[PDB]
């Protein structure tokens, strides 16, 4: 029955009341990435076969990611 | 066997590649035709192949299509922003009227065209017939311009109309100023002794680019051919061949008298105290900065602008803090400048290939007299395709001109006593949302409270839009999902109605004037209701709801859409 009667705890509140959760976010530009110390470590062919464009690898390689639920999102 | 799945509706913008994403464990192999793979089935009718689609005269390599992802050591070519490369129309000749008093000019150079034409097909030894033909070596424009009907001279002057117009046409007027045949004696004068100009050159050089243009966009009609493709990226011999061919023409005519990315160390690694130095590698000479920032730098504005950065360019030769002064010389393609930082007596040095930098003063160090604050991170600025390599370290054997100085002074690399590299934080190009910040110009938002809204406030002298956004999307799995955007009159708009289990993130993009108090309110009439109530000048902004969506540009059509079948 409302906006923020439907993205929250409870739902059966017809009061349009604003949670402090609720404020205006902009499409920024001033953020930092972090470049990983240790990448795939992918090698293609090295050997430029006419049978085929090659792309190897076998070492596995994982990280742990945080997800922000609320925004959707990985980091 | 083929699929039943197709991503109609597609955003045609854009350049599409192929692109194949594995995680570990795996071994791919692309097939292409040639030398490059090996066709294992039949391409479908018509359909063409990227052994076909590489440009000509050049070697089709497989490469990471994100970036330089090579698990490498220190010595990675770090690199900013890049050019277009021209990834992806002829000049216009007829807008101007042809003057009457060189039309008797213009015929006598079609008759030179002409006779070039047919001496052209004399040096084989062609003979004079009836018969049109290639390869019976015969030609029935031998005969001269008293005999040959004016359709065949009409269509023999477009040529020669056509080069004689772009020849006005570049900026510059052009006003006034034996051997054995069938009959037909062509030599009109000389050409092997006058010398043309450059002027006159690239006059025809631009000429036969505008005809090999309109000669390639008639072409396209009558496939995937190396003529096909423009004059510029052209076979460099049939370049020079019609280069020379039209500018004979010339000859004759002369002859009688007619967005830059910042990295930089983690912020986590600041230092207060000690002789620190490093290294980095430049290795173009484009625009490139180098130097300490502190630990709260902006990665958008240039490095050195603001006081939380000192650093020195080469682009410019001079330092950059609040104010810029000239320092030092520029370097060149392929050069190393080492930084220098004493925290203990505040000096800021830096050594192009050994030899310390020196301003006007005679003073060798840069910035005097700056506070410890917080610390000071090493950082880099690369504008516009640049190639860069930082050390930080770690690699004395690497350290070239460390050893030469510094050593002996004092000081030491920063991460030299280090066991684990450095995280190397750059400046990310997605504009994700961030939350409204309190110390930020142009941008105000209030909070009131009957119902309760969120006013809006600006105040600045250049205008531009924003892409505000709320918190909390709302989601819808698995059951019925419409959206529906209705006016105050009526519900008279476009309403979208295709989400399986999407969060749909209510926004607005606005515009923003001297004062806009544009807001959102959430309302009820009989369901979920957001009224993005505007003012005065609402007739460019938008108001809907979306998902992750991170695109910085200033446009309402072409959205990046998909449909799948």
């Amino acid at each position: 029955p409302l906006s923020a009667g439907l993205f929250k705890s409870e739902h059966k509140n017809p009061v349009p009341q604003c949670p402090p959760r609720l404020h205006v976010q902009f499409l920024s530009h001033v953020l930092w990435s972090r470049m990983p110390n240790q990448f795939l470590k992918v090698d293609v062919s090295r050997i430029s076969e006419r049978q085929g464009w090659l792309v190897q690898c076998l070492d596995p390689l994982q990280f742990m990611s945080l997800h922000i639920p609320e925004e959707n999102r990985s980091v | 066997q083929p699929v039943q799945g197709m991503f109609e509706n597609f955003n045609i913008d854009g350049l599409f590649f192929p692109v194949v994403s594995f995680s570990a464990g795996i071994k791919v192999r692309f097939l292409l035709g040639g030398r490059h793979g090996e066709f294992k089935f039949l391409p479908p009718p018509g359909y063409a192949a990227c052994y076909e689609a590489v440009l000509p005269k050049e070697k089709l390599k497989v490469e990471h299509s994100r970036e330089y992802k090579q698990e490498r050591t220190y010595t990675r070519d770090l690199l900013g922003p890049t050019v277009s490369l021209t990834q992806a129309v002829p000049v216009d000749t007829s807008q101007i009227v042809l003057p009457p008093h060189l039309e008797r000019i213009r015929e006598r150079l079609a008759e030179n065209i002409h006779e070039l034409w047919v001496m052209n097909k004399i040096e084989l030894g062609w003979q004079y017939g009836p018969v049109r033909d290639d390869n019976k070596r015969q030609h029935p424009c031998l005969v001269e311009f008293c005999k040959l009907p004016e359709q065949e001279r009409n269509y023999n002057l477009q040529m020669s109309l056509e080069t004689l117009k772009t020849l006005l046409a570049l900026g510059c007027h052009v006003g006034i100023a034996y051997q054995l045949t069938s009959g037909y004696k062509p030599a009109p004068m000389d050409l092997s002794f006058i010398k043309l100009t450059p002027s006159q050159e690239a006059m025809v050089d631009k000429l036969a680019e505008n005809a090999h243009n309109v000669w390639a966009r008639d072409r396209i009609r009558q496939r995937r051919n190396p003529r096909l493709v423009p004059y510029t990226l052209l076979d460099d011999r049939t370049k020079k061949s019609n280069k020379d061919s039209l500018r004979e023409a010339v000859r004759t005519l002369l002859g009688y008298g007619y967005r830059f990315r910042i990295f930089r160390a983690e912020k986590t690694y600041a230092v207060k105290a000690g002789r620190w130095y490093f290294e980095f590698e430049a290795v173009t000479a484009g625009d490139m900065r180098v130097g300490w920032s502190r630990p709260g730098c902006q990665p958008d504005l240039e490095l050195g602008s603001d006081d939380r950065a000192f650093a020195f360019d080469g682009f410019k030769a001079q330092r950059w803090h609040q104010g810029n002064e000239h320092y030092g010389r520029s370097w060149q393609a392929g050069d190393v400048v080492g930084c220098m930082v004493d925290m203990n007596e505040h000096t800021m040095m830096f050594t192009l290939n050994g030899e310390i930098l020196l301003d006007d003063s005679g003073s060798e160090l840069a910035f005097k007299d700056f506070d410890v604050g917080d610390g000071f991170i090493p950082v880099c600025s690369l504008g516009v395709a640049q190639v860069g390599r930082m050390n930080f370290g770690k690699d004395v054997s690497t350290l070239k001109y460390f050893t030469i100085c510094g050593l002996q002074e004092g000081y030491e690399p920063f991460a030299v006593n280090t066991n684990r590299d450095i995280t190397m934080w750059l400046s990310k190009r997605l504009p994700q949302f961030l939350q409204v910040p309190s110390n930020h110009e142009h941008i105000e938002v209030t909070r009131i409270d009957k119902v309760t809204q969120k006013s809006f406030g600006s105040q600045n002298n250049n205008t531009d839009i924003m892409f505000y956004r709320l918190s909390m999307p709302i989601e819808c799995a698995x059951x019925x999902x419409x959206x529906x955007x209705x006016x105050x009159x009526x519900x008279x708009x476009x309403x979208x109605x295709x989400x399986x289990x999407x969060x749909x993130x209510d926004s607005d993009f606005e515009v923003l004037m001297k004062t806009a108090h544009g807001h959102l309110v959430p309302d009820r009439i009989d369901k979920d209701k957001e009224t993005p109530k505007p003012e005065f000048n609402n007739h460019k902004d938008y108001a809907q709801e979306k998902p992750s969506r991170l695109k910085q540009x200033x446009x309402x059509x072409x959205x990046x859409x998909x449909x799948x079948x």
